[PDB]
């Protein structure tokens, strides 16, 4: 009973490509509670509405959170082919989803800011022919194949990473490039929610 | 019994070549400076109106080094307090004068010590670099927008080149590229953090008590290279409320796996940009084509639009990959590419097709693509008469590649065989520049009928002057070495009698893709040597030389100091057995690479040469910069090409110098070919007991081209040459 | 028709001068090296015993650069892996070999890169400097005691000199002074924190890709000077339990009010030390006499024991104040002082009385005090025949100043007129060294009877060799300029006919207190020039020269570049009108100050001189170091002597060089007279259109004295001189 | 009642040439109290004994304290002509005096150590003749005339100080030179006591 949003408030929200995932089965949620802590700048959903997503009961609720600048709102879209959907963070298209942009006030102090905002602007493989470049696109509910070579925070805008592949891994190379956006006065975050409606298992309901 | 062309004549510039420099401001108008007045000439009529009185700034309070007029005539940029750095770099102050207000702009000025300034291609936007950061002015009298905050002296370069990119890649100090209508500003960022410094002394005026040590990040062969990143900023989305968003375009994955360079930036359309990247091992390069995304505001570079270019016999391009010339719709482009026979021709590309289509062929080469229309491609080449040292303007019909017209071959075929061209804004008109064999000639033409409008400068005054002086003659011809033509030129003394025997000076450069034999008319030191001192000054283009296909150009691949050295010797052999050459009076001299080859020849032990002069020579390849050296030599490692690096030093041959008289000259402030190189030559000669002549030039760079120094070095070389030749 | 002394003879050292170097180890014994064996010779008998077989270290594993035997014969210090720095400085490795154990000491060794090592004067204590800190070993195989912890490269110097103290004050790298029986170790600390760096390139081997920039704290005229502090440590109170207590002795208050130097350190007794301090304006100096306090363990310097020395016509001393020579009880001392006539004589001091008493007088000078006993003072002077370029040994009786005996004037008056002396530990015996006019002669003597024991080296083998070669002759004489004798020497070609007319080379130094005219026998370049090339090589000591009183020496005070320059010209005038000199073939050449004067003469416009060679010349005084320059010139400020600084540059006279042929030579690694100086000369000549000959020597210091470089420069100067003189 | 040794325990004992002076009139003293805080290394008195100086009553007690190294004990003497008596600290010869060398333990923490121990090793005047040097000796119960030009702690061993004098001050110069001794593990201090026996005013007595 009562859904545990704890570890979100304590520490530093990771970068979009290292998004942390909170899973919710069998509990009650006050979400308008959670969204009353932050200052909320944008709320769009797919196959659901923000009104609806507070009200309904579900069999499964997934909350993904990360640091993310408001300046890059046009790239955090369900209908977007920017670097974010390509190489960083992709939601499922088969479940209803919501995307929240917020700003931690000052009043909230247990949430620490990192050096800067970072994201992956290139993730590709160079085949063993030394010619063919194949972008490695991120699949929903997964991390980029480049998170193994891209630091948790990018040191400088435009840095690039490489790693030669074993003949078993396919040969050729793995290659990535990181981008940065300057840290803001108040930290800015991104939230991605995904709901599953069950048959009989709708044990994730709001509370009253 | 007329006078001769004297050394004094060459140094005082008594016999001047006139020019005609213009700036096309539209498709039918251009600016000219006449009696310090700036005029605008209409191409059609030839009528002119005054654009700027010479008096306008005769109350400025400064000397005005250079000026730049905005593309819309509204503003003029005034450059004063100029201080030189490298071949293309400097700092200065700038003022902006309003041409409508007829006033100076006094507020929000471009700071002192500004490193570079450029107008947008249309309108009057400004981009400038100050303290290694980029700034943009939309309106000239309003505050600037700071684009970059990472600039740092000798470390981070935003919008300007570092030493090696300036000298060996862009041939320019600037690393800014405006989109055609100035909406976007593309720029490079260089990182010299881990690049070793070359350090040297600068002495300056007497009054400076302690010398200054100059420190320049400079990668010698195999050293750590600078790093590069590329960005595009929308100059129309700028605001004083937020910091600018520079969108990065990353290099292709084939480059990111190792060391690489950015080698070309060319805009295709208002929203399409092409980039060429080059691997450190320079026989692999990729073009990237990038489109602006009007929704996201980013730049997408489709992998399917990549164009790989790679060499199996040497490096890519002459010095670097060629620049593409895009059709108006940017969906196809023309580019100079070496063909299956090794000759450089125009190839036609589709931005998403791998294979290209040659539109020119032959055993001659396209020198450059000069203009493109919907109907015609304009280019310079050496096809005429199979003379590789000749240049003519051609136009080829796009609908029919067999319809090529030569626009210059026929205008003045006796006087003019070396042409360059300047086109108006839609190639409606063009200015032609004849550089020889006769006196330079400047003419105006319309492209529509290829009708000759008029003569701009014919150099009649000089022709008039040169009738009262015994001028030398120039022979341009070739010899045949195992079934191959090799061109040479000879500057012949007046009243040349081929039964007599003349002393010969070999003027040599001989670097890869060099050309010392051409149809250009020149008034230089060799003129005086022939006119006054009766010396035959000869040059020879052997293996490694350019514009005659890759079999010749790639000959010296991974073996500089071999063939191009030998052929200079063999050329001297050939010359002597023509019968008018005193074989006991053959000298040789060269600057930079020419200085290297000169030295290598003097230490060959061939006994063909009696004396020689090396000016700022390379002495060993590991002392020279990475980009140039590794292009031809690879890396100086045992796994690669260390052997040929060590086999090709001047010092190695110190012993042989006992047979020759040697003059070694070098400037102390040479940041290009470091004084070091000569210091190592002289030290090896000392260590082996060889006497020689030396001369340093304190505070002179690679050019040794200050007024006094220039006169001094030529005077000194004159004495040395006359003395070796037992001349009065 | 015998052979000549050839250039080859001079450079290959075909005709060797033998020597006899010994080291007195007691009052009647000394060490000599004979066939690589070290022997001890008894002074009386002349019998010898072997001290060290040459074979002893023929299994060492290193080449042995130098050795030092402990004062008690128990230990030998072995110097290997030596690497040079300045004129007196270097680093090396050291081993210590036990002479009784006949073994190498393997534990607690002196570290590599040790900067200096010295035995105590008795016993076998060691003081060494490593990383600018002082260390002491009481027993050689036991751990060392660290005396100082403040050492820091180029900043803090403990027990070693910085650049300027090494060159211009102590003429040594070491700044350590053991008390007589090695109880105390006195030392200086120098602070170069705020002293500007001279920086220059070093190129090293071919294989070094980037040149190194050498940085040396070096105060040019008027710059910030190094700071100095003085300490004494008791080496008998050392312990591994506590850090050593260095007792400071502060300078006198008359020095502390402004910039000053430590100029002399001389122990008087086992518990009394004398210090001389010198003001930056060097016409004021103070001796401090300090006694050890056996209760407190400190050093008290009684104000009543201070001895002020100060000049009103120039600077104090010849180059620095003279060192005192104390009586055994340390209550009185002898010191060389300029008298009321300006001549340098021996004065007798009481440590608490201001006034001193002259014990010598005359129009000649004491060169140095060599030994002191209870009965006799021994000194070298030029009294004999009023020849200032002669040297003899004298002894004066302490009870009767009229009882002076000349110990050398009479031994071999024809062959020997230039003597130096080496005394045994109580002046019971002395070795005499004759340096000319004849072949050098080394003899042994006892002081008791002034009896000559024996001849050590007579150079008979060389005399034998030199009979088969046409050797030149040397004239030493004077001329009279407004009532003053001025000495010169001439090296005359063999078969000299004074009716013929010879070309003349002026060999010049001419710095303050210089002496180029003497009785020394030499085998050098001038020998070859006269023997083989029939050139008269002449030198002349004019105003500013030394050992003839202050009227001549102080003449150039605050006006270097004036009188001493003129007199060199006037000397050439005088020489030509003797009638055997070709007045169309007079050249001039000089190194360092000689290079300065040579240049100043060539730009005089006197037309007396046809050509000239400047090697590493000074060109302007503000480029040279503070200690030397300010001694003669003062500060380069308007309040002081800026005018004469600016009036006395070579560059100023660039124009006049059009009348002369000029050779300018300089080493790139000259830390003494910086390459800068020549760089400024050549630049001014270029800026004014004068041609000249130049030659740099890469990586050579002020001496240009590496084997190869030395041959190279002399060979090159030979050609230049022969060419100016129209010689075959 | 009860003598106030307070400001000694709180702070950094100054250097010998800046010795701080505590005056005592009309109070009771437990001195064996004070000397039980410190570890005491030497106790010598002149014209009195350490036994006697605890017991007697006085009309005036002066306590002078400063930082001072045990290594320099031979220089802190009533019978000494070192730099300490010459230029730093001199007691009266007309009153009975005591000299105490001590070491603050660890147990005592309100007493802070300075960078190093410093003392004056030269204090002299250079007369207006530029030749005559006259040492400026410190008089009892006074500071050195050089404390105006010598820093409260000497920066480096052997530093020297100068100050030109006004024609009214005598002309010429004032000159000084400072010495240093390395700071110790436990701070080491110096105490100088001077007692005056009054006629009837003996109001400074011990307590019981
Ligand atoms: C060149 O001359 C032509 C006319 O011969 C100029 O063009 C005209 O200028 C007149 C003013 O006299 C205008 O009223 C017309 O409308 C213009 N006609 C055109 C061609 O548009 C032209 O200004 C002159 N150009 C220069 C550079 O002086
Ligand atoms: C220069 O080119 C840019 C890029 O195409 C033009 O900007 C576009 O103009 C259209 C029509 O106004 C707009 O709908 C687009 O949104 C614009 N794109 C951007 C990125 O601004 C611009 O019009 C041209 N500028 C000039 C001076 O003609
Ligand atoms: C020089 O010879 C003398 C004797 O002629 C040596 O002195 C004596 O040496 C003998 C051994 O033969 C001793 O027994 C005597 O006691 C010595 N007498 C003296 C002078 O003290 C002396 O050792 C020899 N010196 C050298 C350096 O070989
Ligand atoms: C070297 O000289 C020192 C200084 O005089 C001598 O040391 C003194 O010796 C006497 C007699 O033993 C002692 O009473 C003093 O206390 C010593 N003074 C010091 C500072 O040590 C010493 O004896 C001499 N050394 C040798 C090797 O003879
Ligand atoms: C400016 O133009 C006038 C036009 O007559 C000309 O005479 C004058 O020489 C020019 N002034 C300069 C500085 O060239
Ligand atoms: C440039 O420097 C000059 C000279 O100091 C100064 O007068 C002027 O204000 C500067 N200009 C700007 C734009 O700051
Ligand atoms: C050492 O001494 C012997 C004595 O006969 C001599 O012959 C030999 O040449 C010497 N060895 C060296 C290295 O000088
Ligand atoms: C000096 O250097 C050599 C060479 O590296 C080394 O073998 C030796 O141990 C060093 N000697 C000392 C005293 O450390």
């Amino acid at each position: 009973v009562e859904c545990d949003f704890s570890p979100l408030l304590s520490g530093t929200p990771p970068q979009v490509y290292n998004f942390k995932r909170l899973v919710f089965t069998n509990c009650n949620y006050n979400l308008t509670k959670l969204l009353s802590l932050f200052s909320v700048n944008d709320f769009t959903c797919s196959q659901i509405s923000p009104a609806a997503i507070a009200s309904n009961c579900y069999s499964s609720l997934i909350l993904d959170y990360f640091s993310y600048p408001l300046s890059m709102k046009s790239d955090l879209s369900v209908s977007s082919a920017g670097p974010i959907s390509q190489f960083n963070y992709k939601q499922s298209f088969s479940n209803p989803t919501c995307l929240i942009l917020a700003t931690v006030p000052h009043n909230l102090t247990t949430i620490t800011k990192p050096l800067k905002y970072s994201y992956i602007n290139k993730c590709s493989r160079l085949l063993s022919d030394d010619r063919t470049e194949v972008p490695q696109l991120v699949n929903a509910n997964q991390y980029s194949p480049c998170v193994s070579i891209v630091p948790s925070t990018v040191w400088e805008d435009g840095d690039y990473y490489r790693k030669q592949l074993s003949p078993l891994e396919g040969g050729g190379w793995l290659v990535a490039s990181g981008s940065t956006v300057a840290m803001t006065e108040q930290l800015q975050m991104g939230f991605g929610i995904t709901v599953q409606y069950g048959t009989d298992t709708n044990s994730v309901c709001p509370k009253l | 019994s007329r006078k001769t062309y004297t050394l004094t004549d060459y140094l005082k510039n008594t016999y001047r070549l006139k020019l005609y420099s213009l700036r096309w401001i539209s498709d039918h108008e251009y600016l000219y400076k006449q009696e310090n007045n700036i005029l605008v000439f209409n191409a059609e009529y030839g009528n002119s109106s005054v654009f700027l009185e010479n008096s306008t700034f005769d109350e400025f309070g400064h000397s005005i080094n250079d000026y730049s007029i905005s593309p819309d005539g509204q503003f003029i940029l005034l450059e004063y307090n100029y201080v030189k750095q490298w071949r293309h770099s400097y700092t200065a102050s700038y003022d902006i004068y309003d041409l409508n207000k007829r006033q100076l702009i006094t507020e929000e000025r471009i700071p002192n010590n500004t490193q570079w300034v450029t107008w947008s291609p249309v309108g009057h936007k400004l981009a400038y670099v100050w303290n290694n950061d980029i700034y943009v002015k939309i309106e000239p009298n309003l505050p600037s927008y700071r684009i970059t905050w990472t600039g740092k002296e000798d470390i981070i370069y935003n919008g300007i080149t570092d030493w090696v990119y300036e000298e060996e890649v862009f041939s320019a100090y600037s690393a800014l590229w405006w989109s055609p209508n100035g909406t976007f500003l593309a720029y490079a960022q260089f990182n010299d953090t881990e690049v070793p410094l070359i350090e040297y002394s600068f002495y300056s005026d007497e009054s400076l008590q302690y010398p200054k040590t100059v420190r320049v990040p400079y990668p010698k062969a195999g050293a750590v290279n600078p790093t590069v990143k590329f960005f595009v900023v929308n100059t129309d989305s700028l605001s004083s409320v937020t910091n600018a968003t520079s969108i990065q375009i990353t290099a292709p994955a084939s480059m990111l796996i190792g060391d690489h360079y950015l080698c070309d930036v060319t805009w295709a359309t208002q929203e399409r940009i092409s980039l060429q990247w080059l691997r450190r091992i320079q026989n692999y390069s990729v073009m990237d084509i990038c489109d602006y995304d009007e929704s996201s505001g980013r730049w997408n570079c489709l992998v399917a639009r990549q164009h790989i270019e790679m060499s199996t016999t040497g490096w890519v391009g002459r010095f670097r990959p060629s620049e593409p010339h895009f059709t108006l719709d940017g969906n196809s482009f023309y580019k100079i590419i070496s063909n299956e026979e090794g000759y450089r021709h125009i190839c036609y590309f589709q931005i998403d097709k791998k294979d290209c289509t040659f539109i020119t062929k032959g055993t001659w080469e396209v020198i450059g693509i000069e203009a493109l229309t919907s109907d015609y491609l304009y280019y310079i080449s050496n096809e005429y008469k199979g003379m590789p040292g000749g240049r003519n303007l051609y136009k080829i019909q796009l609908s029919d590649y067999t319809k090529v017209t030569c626009l210059s071959c026929e205008l003045n075929p006796e006087r003019c065989q070396y042409y360059s061209v300047s086109f108006s804004k839609e190639a409606k008109y063009y200015q032609l520049r004849c550089s020889g064999p006769g006196l330079p000639l400047y003419t105006l033409h319309s492209s529509v009928n290829d009708k000759g409008l008029r003569v701009l400068e014919d150099n009649s005054a000089l022709d008039k002057m040169l009738q009262n002086v015994q001028m030398p003659s120039k022979k341009l011809d070739f010899i045949i070495l195992n079934e191959t033509k090799f061109w040479y030129q000879m500057i012949l003394p007046p009243h040349f009698d081929k039964s007599k025997k003349y002393p010969l000076l070999l003027d040599v450069y001989a670097g890869p893709c060099s050309q010392k034999a051409d149809t250009v008319f020149r008034l230089n030191w060799a003129t005086y040597l022939a006119s006054t001192e009766n010396i035959i000054v000869a040059s020879f283009d052997g293996r490694g030389s350019g514009y005659q296909g890759d079999k010749i150009m790639h000959a010296i691949n991974r073996r500089l100091g071999t063939f191009e050295v030998e052929d200079q010797i063999e050329a001297a052999r050939q010359f002597s057995k023509m019968g008018f050459v005193d074989n006991k009076r053959i000298a040789i001299w060269g600057w930079s690479y020419g200085g290297y080859v000169t030295s290598m020849v003097l230490g060959s032990g061939s006994g063909v040469f009696k004396c020689g002069i090396a000016v700022a020579p390379v002495s060993r390849w590991e002392y020279y910069d990475s980009v140039y050296t590794e292009r031809y030599m690879g890396l100086p490692t045992p796994e690669d090409n260390l052997d040929h690096y060590r086999n090709s030093t001047v010092m190695s041959r110190a012993e042989n110098f006992k047979q020759v008289e040697y003059l070694l000259i070098h400037g102390t402030a040479d940041d290009n070919v470091h004084f070091q190189q000569s210091a190592q030559i002289s030290k090896a000669l000392v260590d082996v007991g060889v006497d020689f002549q030396a001369m340093w030039y304190t505070d002179e760079d690679h050019g040794i081209a200050s007024s006094t120094a220039h006169q001094h070095i030529y005077t000194h070389m004159s004495h040395f040459i006359k003395q070796c030749f037992s001349l009065p």
